[PDB]
C-alpha cells in the first residue's frame, strides 16, 4: 500500500539519485 | 527501440500480466569504469517497481523510509527492504548474479531455496534471506531484468514471451 507507492516513486529516479 | 521512461512502464506491465505472484521487477543498466586502468563493463540500477504480496529492526526501518518521502506509520516488510536496499548495489559485468546473465547472454532462473543459496551469487543468498524463493535474471541488450517472489515459480513460457515484447534484445 503506502509504502510500495514510495517505493516506485525512488526506483523511478533511483538512477538519478545517487545517495540512496 | 525502447527508452529510460518506457523502461519503468514496461517493468509494470511484466509484473501485472503474467498469473504468477511476483514481487518485484528491477532493471539493471549498463555503464563504464575507468581507473588511475582499463574500460570495465558495470551493471547497475537503472529502475524497478514493487508490487507486494525486531521492533529495533522496524524503527530503523521506516525511519529510512519516512527520511526517502521527505526527499520528494505502516509497517515494512523484509521484501520491501530488500528491493529498496538493492538500489545501492552495483555488479561487474560477468560477476555475481546479474553480471553472470550479461556476459553470457543468460537466463539465470532460479527456483526454490535450494537453488537460492547454493548459487554461489551474493544477490540470491541474500534475497533468499528476506523470503524470497524464487529469483531470475534475464539478459537484454538493453541490460538485465531481473524477478523475484516469495514464492516458488518454475520458468513460464507465457512469462517469456511477456518479456521479450518489453525489453531490448539483439
Amino acid at each position: 500500500s503506502s509504502t510500495s507507492k514510495l517505493l516506485n516513486k525512488v526506483a523511478a529516479r533511483a538512477s538519478s539519485m545517487g545517495t540512496i | 527501440q525502447f527508452n529510460e521512461d518506457t523502461l519503468q512502464q514496461r517493468l509494470q506491465a511484466l509484473i501485472e500480466s503474467a498469473g504468477e505472484n511476483w514481487t518485484y521487477a528491477i532493471f539493471w543498466q549498463i555503464s563504464h569504469d575507468f581507473d588511475s586502468g582499463d574500460n570495465t563493463v558495470i551493471l547497475g540500477w537503472g529502475d524497478g517497481y514493487y508490487k507486494g504480496e525486531a521492533e529495533q529492526e522496524h524503527r530503523k526501518r521506516v525511519i529510512r523510509e519516512l527520511n526517502s518521502l521527505i526527499s520528494g506509520d505502516e509497517e515494512v516488510t523484509d521484501t520491501e527492504w530488500f528491493f529498496l536496499v538493492s538500489m545501492t548495489q552495483s555488479f561487474v559485468n560477468g560477476v555475481g548474479l546479474p553480471g553472470e546473465s550479461f556476459l553470457n547472454s543468460r537466463v539465470i532462473w532460479l527456483s526454490g531455496s535450494g537453488a537460492l543459496t547454493g548459487s554461489g551469487c551474493e544477490r540470491a543468498g541474500q534475497g533468499q534471506i528476506y523470503g524470497l524463493k524464487t529469483m531470475v535474471c534475464i539478459a537484454t541488450q538493453n541490460g538485465v531484468v531481473e524477478l523475484g517472489s516469495s514464492e516458488v515459480i518454475s520458468q513460464s513460457s507465457d512469462l517469456m514471451h511477456k518479456v521479450n515484447n518489453l525489453f531490448n534484445f539483439n
